């Protein structure tokens, strides 16, 4: 079922903005530092303004998902995926789009040595995190959350200040991946009952008390690592301290919110 | 030696000749068959020439590549012509020539 | 006035035949 | 010029697998392996980094106990590499990894035995 | 009792090959010889079954297996020869450098 | 040293090409396959420097 | 819109550039090769789409036969 | 935080898995005899467990089987 | 009569072309007039051409390969499954050959016989895929194995290469004898060697109390041979030593094609035959052992080749989980895993071969690669993350199915093992990324840029790895088609 | 070995094979009892399966 929205500014273009910025920056020589800086900054700022517009056309009376649009994956149409926001995810999209230009601006002075790789990593992070916040599907929430691990790993390891960044990056990646695998197990557990991973349907299916308990434990495994809750919080000090400044900003301001967003979005309802 | 041409998957086009003779298949070669033949042979000769330059045997290498290409191209053209006569490949020309002679 | 390398000339003919035969193969299929 | 390369040079002697003694030269602060590679006593191509993670005991040398007391003791990783690289899987008590020995002024005159080279160039 | 006696003959040959692998840790030439012994035992198994079952398939495969045994021994002895040539010895301590 | 430099700088186009090809051919070796073939490849004299300029 | 020809041409151009970059050469070292790559990529993408359609067509009949064979059990 | 949780966490896990990887690597001893012996042992285990496990159930149990296997890790 | 041989046109062509190349190589390699030119690259290009023409002949003649099936029935069996398997095998052989030219000219490996032996082994694997009788299967396996023994020892003056060959020949011959013994036991118990006859005899009984111990142990011995071939634990220890000691192009070729051929054999023997739960349990336990041992041993490795060998062992464990569960989706997932692992291995070995021009040996030799060749360090990082199974890279499919089957067959110990081994694997895969991007070594190694062939192959495999999950429909459909064609 | 040693080993092997013959005769003579045990266990298993299926 094509759920294409009618509004002009939608979610897919806001996804595409930093992607296009990254592709363009792929091909510009590192000698053109000014051009790289300006292109990255402008892509991030345009994404921020786009998110502000998305706020403007928000409808604050419905309990439904707004701006819902769909993206087909197979011609068989058995598996088709939806994006949409509500009043719980809107401001997180806005916060992500707002923080990314701040990250590009913090490293403005050192960009001659940072290179285009710094801006490209942060733009890719932006694309992945906006996707994560905009997904109406457990499986795609999974796939796009794990994807941020790669650019975050690179950001911590390359531009961290000292050699402790090695251990910090290893621990970040391994803790987060362990949690993610637990929630993958939960996702498959759900799929075996329902035959689907579409969030809207799962909000209208009934789970047994027993299997609710066990699925909730499996979700908790991921989310408590993400929050973090004790005693799986010890990766956070190492990672958030050893990361570069903008890396710490993205880690604390956005990535930490993903566990609480997962609790609000899948586990509680 | 007992023989049986019968295939596992039946022909999806009219069977002009169930087991066409070798010379009949060769005489059935169309313009497209000759184009396939010539293209394969020419590519093979070119590869032989280019790969033979560094060792210094570009001529003999051309001959070897050409032999490989001749055999492969003839096998491919024969495959196509026989498959058309047997009804395994689209064979409008074969059916038209059959309904008249 | 004349290219004298016979093997080179034959290879040139083979490449031309490959190109033209490929064009004809696409066109008649 | 008040600072010379001669200030860092460390006089050394090496006994080749054929038994002949050679006087070799290295800088203080660099490894014994580098000093040995200067004259080709050990093939530089066989051990290009001075890191234990890139070592299969191609740098291995034998040193008498009089000079062994003047070196830091072998670490666990060094003994692991030496033992596994031994053909008989036996740890030689006078064996040192040349890449882990840093030359100092206190090692002036040290005598070192270079064993026969092990195969190193993996197909 | 014929078939059990013919089968246990081939079986003792196979077990002898296994034992030759087990008992020859310093002698890899005998290890190759033990492998041939196992191949001979399998060949005998095909021939006995062919007669017992009154069927020719066991005999065709026996001939082809003899061809495989010949090629195997030729290539194996070539590899033995070149190993010896490189090292000057056949002792197992000089073929243990790949490890871990 | 002047002798080898003068010899190289005065070479014609044809000799430059000949020596480029020769240098490429003898830049690497497979002595094991040569021993299988029973031949011994020798460095051509136009690639060998005189002994009076060699380090020894 | 976003046709298989355009995706394929972009992928072929990207392939040539990526190949040049891997070899530490300028992106546009041999531009006629970029044209050749765009052509080959377009051809390959169109052929892949057609092959996907044909593959689904064959899988349909084959699943039909599997279903019939299974349904023969309850006869 | 830096005590029990580290020991029952990244510090302890890294140590034990390093020692285990160490031990497993040593199995690949480089001796062709070990590799043949391993194949023979695997073949013997296959025959023993998967066909000669009919009258064994009288004296054995599956619990003890897996326990003794794990217990072997704590030897010497 | 002639038209009967349309069923074997591809094989006839490749065999004849191989003979032509053998004659060409031996005639001109011995030529004084031409000064004994090296012919490894010339014969390699001509053999790549021959492989591509074979692929054309096979792919374009799909119905014709089934012609005269009754006449050919007691020799082989060609169907859709064999069709796609053989096409994939030829594609892998073509890629592996294309990756060899820099090795030929820069090392000066002048032996053209290397290419001939590769082509003959490809002939053997082609016949392996279509084998439909124990005799034919054994003969094709032996042809393939003898070719590998010879090429593993091709550096005949190297200690490493000669050691690899010796270990391979001894352990290969032992395993082949075990498999042949199993075949003899099955024949003696059933009077049959053709796969159809075996299917008819064995179906409906499995272990109905009065079980043929001859049939049960024949199956076991054949399974042991198969597990040796797929390098499954505990029949694996030949693989790391052989992979490391062989010439790197040999290692690349052995890492891919034999797996395809032997898994075709395993599907058509076991899946199409019938002893049943015992054998799926065999592959279940070997899968778990392979995952655990591969993860730990790979974590121990300091050298690139050994790391990749142990990685392949772990991945065959992941793949065999699909065979174990015994469902259409299990077979499909096994095929998807084989295809994706093959493409990733081709990518990894293209990088390794490119770096062998400067004699890469240790993981630490990759230090500062993100500085000396940024796009190469990124490409290699994508391969590692794909090996780790990080989504949305192509490698994520195998992980997803591993857990799908763990919750589908109903196996939670398997899921726990998968979680732990996946995390261990991710650690030792991202260690390489750390070495290329995070480390600041005192001494750098500067690598020579790769040739055009490897750059193009790398570029295409890198787009596939990054973008496969955007358009995965053709692989899914073709693998479902193949899984179904095994029984219908 | 000594020639007499080889001959004595051959004699010992001959004795071993005659003993194996006796073993085969023993195994053949106990086919009926093994069949009876198999049948009684099959009856027990079938009765248990039928009884448990009653619930
Ligand atoms: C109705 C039937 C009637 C039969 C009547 C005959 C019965 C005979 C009974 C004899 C037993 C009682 C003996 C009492 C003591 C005798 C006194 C004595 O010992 O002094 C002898 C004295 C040595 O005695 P010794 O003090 O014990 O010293 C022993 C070693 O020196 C010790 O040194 P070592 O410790 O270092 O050992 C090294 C090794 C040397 O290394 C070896 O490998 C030994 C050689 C073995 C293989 C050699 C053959 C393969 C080589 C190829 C040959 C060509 C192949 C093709 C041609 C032949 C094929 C047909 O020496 C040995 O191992 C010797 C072991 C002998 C085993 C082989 C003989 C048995 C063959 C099977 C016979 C089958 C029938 C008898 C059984 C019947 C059923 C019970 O000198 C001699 O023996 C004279 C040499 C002439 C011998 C000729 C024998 C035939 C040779 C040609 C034929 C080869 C094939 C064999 C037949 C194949 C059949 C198909
Ligand atoms: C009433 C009539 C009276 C008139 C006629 C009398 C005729 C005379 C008697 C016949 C001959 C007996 C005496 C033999 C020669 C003794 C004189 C002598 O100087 O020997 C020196 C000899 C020194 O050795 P050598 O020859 O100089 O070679 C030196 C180097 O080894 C050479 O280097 P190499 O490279 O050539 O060889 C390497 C290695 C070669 O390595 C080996 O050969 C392995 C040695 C261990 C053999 C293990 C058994 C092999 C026999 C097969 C048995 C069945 C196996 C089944 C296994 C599969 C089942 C899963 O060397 C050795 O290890 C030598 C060890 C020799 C020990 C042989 C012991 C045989 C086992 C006897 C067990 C008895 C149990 C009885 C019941 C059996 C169950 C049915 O030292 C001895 O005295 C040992 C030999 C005496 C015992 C062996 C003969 C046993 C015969 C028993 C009588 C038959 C009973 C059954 C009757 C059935 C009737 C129905
Ligand atoms: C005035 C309007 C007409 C303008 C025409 C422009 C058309 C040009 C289109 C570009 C064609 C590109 C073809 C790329 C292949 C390069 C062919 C080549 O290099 O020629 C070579 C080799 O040629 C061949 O072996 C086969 C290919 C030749 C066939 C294509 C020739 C293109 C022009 C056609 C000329 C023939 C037309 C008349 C034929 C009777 C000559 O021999 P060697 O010097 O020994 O080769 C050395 C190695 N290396 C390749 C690196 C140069
Ligand atoms: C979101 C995915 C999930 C997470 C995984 C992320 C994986 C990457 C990790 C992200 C962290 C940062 C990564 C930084 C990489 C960006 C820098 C980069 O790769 O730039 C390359 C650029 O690499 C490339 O070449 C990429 C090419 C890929 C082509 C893909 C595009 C396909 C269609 C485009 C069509 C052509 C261009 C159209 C416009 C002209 C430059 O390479 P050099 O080695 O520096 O120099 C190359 C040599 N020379 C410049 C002279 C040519
Ligand atoms: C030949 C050497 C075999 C061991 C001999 C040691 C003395 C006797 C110990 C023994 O009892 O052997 C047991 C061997 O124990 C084991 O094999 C260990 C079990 C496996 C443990 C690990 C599991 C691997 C998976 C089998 O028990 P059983 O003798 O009572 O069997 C008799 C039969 O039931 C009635 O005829
Ligand atoms: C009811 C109460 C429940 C409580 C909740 C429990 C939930 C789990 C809590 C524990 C979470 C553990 C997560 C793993 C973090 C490991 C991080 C270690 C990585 C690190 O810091 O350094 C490495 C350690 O060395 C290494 O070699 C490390 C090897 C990799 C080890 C990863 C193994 C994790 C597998 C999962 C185990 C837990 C299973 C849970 C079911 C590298 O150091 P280096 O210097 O040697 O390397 C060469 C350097 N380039
Ligand atoms: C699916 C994801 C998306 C993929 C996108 C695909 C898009 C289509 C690809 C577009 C390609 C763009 C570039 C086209 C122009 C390049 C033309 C090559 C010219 C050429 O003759 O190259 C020769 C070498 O052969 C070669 O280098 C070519 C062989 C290289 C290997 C290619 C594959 C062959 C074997 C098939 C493997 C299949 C593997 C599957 C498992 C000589 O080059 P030179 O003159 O520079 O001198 C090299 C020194 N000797
Ligand atoms: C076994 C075979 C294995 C092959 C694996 C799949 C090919 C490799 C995938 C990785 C490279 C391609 C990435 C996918 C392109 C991203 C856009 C996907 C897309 O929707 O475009 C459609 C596919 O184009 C394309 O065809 C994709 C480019 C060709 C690749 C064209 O859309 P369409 O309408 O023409 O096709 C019917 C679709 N609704
Ligand atoms: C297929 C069934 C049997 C299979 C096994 C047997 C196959 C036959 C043996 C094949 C072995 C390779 C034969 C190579 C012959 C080279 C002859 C020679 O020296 O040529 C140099 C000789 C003289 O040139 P030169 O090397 O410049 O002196 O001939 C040529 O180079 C002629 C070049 C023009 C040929 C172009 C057309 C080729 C089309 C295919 C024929
Ligand atoms: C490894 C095996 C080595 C032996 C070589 C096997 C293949 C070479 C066979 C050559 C004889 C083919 C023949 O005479 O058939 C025509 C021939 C027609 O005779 P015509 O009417 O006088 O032309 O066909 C027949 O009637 C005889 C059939 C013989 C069986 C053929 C088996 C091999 C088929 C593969 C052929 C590949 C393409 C070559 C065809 C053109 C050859 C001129
Ligand atoms: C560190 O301490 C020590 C050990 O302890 C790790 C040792 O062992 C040994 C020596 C003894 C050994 C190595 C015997 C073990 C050999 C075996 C089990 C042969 C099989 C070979 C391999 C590689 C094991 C693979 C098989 C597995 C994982 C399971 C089998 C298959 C299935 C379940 C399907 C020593 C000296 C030691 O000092
Ligand atoms: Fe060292």
């Amino acid at each position: 079922l094509e759920h294409f929205c009618e509004c002009y500014f939608n979610l897919s273009g806001l996804i595409l903005c930093p992607v296009l910025g990254s592709i363009i920056l792929l091909f510009i020589p590192n000698s053109r530092i000014r051009l790289i800086r300006l292109i990255g900054l402008c892509a991030s700022l345009i994404t921020f303004l786009y998110s502000l517009v998305l706020w403007i056309q928000f409808d604050s009376s419905t309990a439904k998902f707004q701006f819902v649009e769909s993206l087909r994956w197979l011609p068989y149409e058995n598996i088709n995926f939806y994006l949409g926001i509500d009043g719980i995810s809107l401001f997180f999209v806005i916060l992500t789009t707002f923080l990314i230009p701040i990250c590009i601006l913090v490293g403005w002075s050192g960009m001659r040595s940072y290179g285009k790789e710094y801006i490209i990593a942060f733009l890719i992070c932006e694309f992945l995190m906006i996707a994560v916040f905009c997904m109406l599907d457990l499986l795609l929430f999974y796939v796009f959350f794990e994807s941020v691990l790669i650019p975050m790993f690179i950001i911590i390891g390359v531009w961290g200040s000292r050699q402790r960044k090695i251990k910090a990056a290893y621990q970040f990646f391994l803790y987060t991946l362990l949690g993610s695998l637990f929630m993958l197990l939960a996702i498959l557990l759900i799929l075996f009952q329902t035959g689907t991973t579409d969030l809207q349907i799962l909000l209208t299916t009934e789970f047994s008390e027993r299997r609710q308990i066990f699925l909730w434990i499996a979700f908790f495994a991921s989310f408590a690592v993400k929050v973090p809750m004790v005693p799986v919080h010890i990766w956070l000090p190492e990672a958030h301290v050893e990361a570069p400044t903008a890396g710490s900003v993205i880690l604390a301001g956005i990535l930490l919110k993903f566990g609480t967003y997962g609790f609000l979005r899948f586990s509680i309802p | 030696m007992n023989t049986d041409i019968t295939a596992l998957e039946k022909a999806q086009y009219p069977v002009v000749d169930r087991n066409p003779a070798f010379t009949k298949v060769v005489g059935n070669f169309s313009t497209l068959d000759y184009l396939r033949f010539s293209t394969i042979t020419g590519i093979s000769v070119t590869v032989g020439y280019l790969s033979g330059i560094k060792p210094g045997i570009k001529g003999p290498s051309m001959v070897t590549g050409g032999l490989i290409g001749l055999m492969g191209g003839f096998m491919y053209a024969y495959q196509n012509s026989a498959g058309r006569l047997m009804g395994f490949f689209p064979n409008d020309g074969e059916v038209a020539s059959y309904q008249k002679r | 006035k004349v290219s004298e390398d016979k093997n080179r000339n034959y290879a040139v003919v083979a490449g031309v035949v490959a190109i033209v035969g490929s064009i004809g193969w696409y066109l008649k299929a | 010029g008040s600072k010379k390369v001669s200030d860092r040079i460390v006089k050394l002697s090496a006994i080749d697998p054929d038994g002949y003694k050679q006087d070799i030269i290295g800088l203080s602060g660099q490894t014994l392996l580098r000093a040995l590679t200067h004259t080709g006593l050990i093939d530089p191509a066989s051990h290009r980094l001075d890191d234990i993670e890139a070592c299969s005991a191609e740098c291995e040398v034998q040193i008498a106990e009089e000079w062994l007391e003047k070196l830091p003791p072998r670490t666990y990783d060094e003994e692991y590499v030496l033992k596994r690289s031994s053909r008989s899987r036996i740890l030689n008590k006078h064996s040192r990894l040349g890449c882990q020995v840093v030359l100092t002024q206190e090692l002036q005159g040290m005598v070192v035995a270079v064993p026969e080279a092990k195969p190193w160039d993996i197909p | 009792m014929d078939l059990i006696k013919y089968f246990t003959f081939s079986m003792i040959i196979f077990i002898l090959g296994i034992w030759g692998i087990l008992l020859n840790r310093r002698n890899i030439l005998i290890m190759l010889m033990s492998i041939e012994l196992m191949l001979l035992a399998v060949n005998l198994n095909f021939l006995v079954f062919s007669v017992s079952l009154d069927d020719m398939m066991g005999q065709v495969f026996a001939l082809l297996v003899l061809t495989v045994a010949a090629a195997e021994s030729a290539i194996g002895l070539a590899i033995f020869v070149i190993t010896f040539r490189v090292r000057g010895t056949i002792a197992v301590e000089f073929i243990n450098s790949i490890q871990g | 040293l002047a002798q080898i430099h003068a010899s190289e700088n005065s070479k014609s186009f044809e000799q430059i090409e000949v020596e480029r090809a020769l240098r490429k051919k003898y830049a690497r070796k497979d002595e094991d396959y040569d021993s299988m073939l029973g031949i011994t490849r020798e460095t051509p004299p136009e690639l060998i420097l005189p002994d009076n300029v060699l380090p020894g | 819109p976003i046709s298989a020809t355009m995706v394929g041409a972009l992928l072929g151009l990207g392939t040539q550039m990526y190949s040049n970059a891997l070899r530490k050469l300028p992106y546009m070292r041999h531009p006629w090769e970029h044209v050749v790559g765009m052509g080959l990529g377009a051809v390959f993408a169109n052929q892949l789409v057609k092959w996907d359609v044909k593959l689904k067509e064959d899988l349909d009949v084959m699943l039909a036969k599997a279903r019939a064979a299974n349904e023969r059990r309850y006869f | 935080d830096k005590g029990a949780i580290e020991i029952l966490g990244p510090y302890g896990i890294s140590y034990t898995f390093r020692r285990l990887a160490e031990r497993i690597s040593q199995l690949q001893s480089g001796f062709v005899y070990h590799y043949a012996f391993a194949m023979l042992l695997g073949l013997t285990l296959f025959v023993t467990f998967f066909c000669m496990w009919d009258s064994l159930s009288s004296w054995v149990d599956n619990r003890l089987s897996f326990i003794l296997i794990v217990s072997s890790f704590y030897t010497k | 009569m002639f038209n009967l041989f349309l069923a074997v046109f591809p094989e006839i062509f490749i065999i004849n072309a191989t003979f032509i190349l053998l004659i060409h190589g031996v005639v001109f390699s011995t030529s004084k007039k031409y000064d004994y030119p090296p012919l490894a690259s010339n014969v390699g290009w001509l053999g790549l051409l021959s492989v591509l023409i074979t692929l054309l002949l096979l792919a374009a003649g799909a119905p014709l390969l089934t012609i005269a099936h009754l006449f050919w029935n007691n020799l082989f069996r060609r169907d859709n499954f064999t069709y796609f398997c053989q096409i994939f095998l030829l594609l892998s052989t073509a890629g592996t050959i294309s990756m060899c030219f820099d090795f030929f000219d820069q090392e000066r490996f002048d032996a053209f016989e290397f290419i001939v032996l590769i082509l003959l082994s490809t002939c053997g694997m082609l016949f392996m895929i279509s084998a439909y009788d124990l005799i034919a299967m054994y003969l094709a396996i032996e042809l393939q194995s003898l070719c590998f023994y010879v090429i593993a020892a091709s550096k005949r003056k190297s200690e490493f290469s000669t050691e690899a060959g010796l270990k391979y020949l001894i352990l290969g011959a032992f395993s082949s004898g075990i498999l042949l013994f199993g075949c003899s036991m099955i024949y003696g118990s059933t009077g049959a060697t053709h796969f159809d006859q075996l299917a008819k005899i064995l179906t409906g009984y499995e272990i109905t109390g009065a079980r043929s111990s001859g049939i049960f142990m024949g199956i076991l011995f054949i399974a042991v041979g198969f597990l040796f071939k797929i390098t499954a634990v505990p029949f694996h220890m030949w693989a790391p030593d052989i992979y490391e000691g062989s010439p790197t192009p040999v290692t690349a070729f052995l890492s891919i094609a034999p797996k395809i051929s032997i898994f075709a054999n395993i599907l058509r023997v076991f899946i199409y035959g019938s002893y049943g739960a015992t054998l799926q349990q065999i592959f279940f336990f070997c899968s778990i052992a392979s995952m655990i041992l591969g993860a730990l041993a790979a974590m121990a490795q300091t050298k690139v080749k050994r790391l990749l060998a142990y990685s392949s062992i772990g991945h065959v464990g992941y793949i065999c989980i699909g065979f174990s569960c015994g469902t259409i989706e299990g077979i499909q997932s096994l095929l998807i895993g084989i295809f994706i692992y093959a493409l990733m291995t081709m990518d990894a070995f293209a990088i390794v071969l490119a770096l062998r021009q400067t004699r890469v040996k240790y993981i630490a030799d990759l230090g500062a690669l993100a500085k000396t060749n940024p796009i190469l360090a990124i490409t290699f990082s994508i391969t590692m993350f794909s090996y780790a199974g990080i989504p949305p890279l192509a490698g994520f499919c195998s992980k997803f199915y591993l857990f799908f089957a763990a919750l589908g067959c109903g196996a939670y110990f398997l899921a726990l093992v998968g979680v732990v081994t996946s995390v261990i694997g991710c650690f030792y895969y991202i260690r390489l990324v750390k070495r290329m991007f995070f480390d600041t070594p005192r001494t750098w190694i500067l690598y020579e840029p790769m040739d055009r062939n490897k750059s193009l192959l790398l570029a295409m495999t890198s787009f596939f790895i990054t973008l496969f999950l955007l358009y995965p429909s053709p692989l899914f459909s073709v693998t479902h088609q193949m899984a179904l064609s095994l029984y219908l | 070995v000594k020639v007499l040693t080889y001959f004595g080993m051959t004699l010992a092997a001959f004795a071993f094979w005659q003993s194996m013959d006796k073993v085969h005769v023993w195994i053949a003579l106990h086919q009926d009892e093994k069949q009876e045990r198999m049948e009684k266990e099959a009856e027990v298993r079938r009765v248990r399966a039928e009884l448990l299926r009653k619930a």
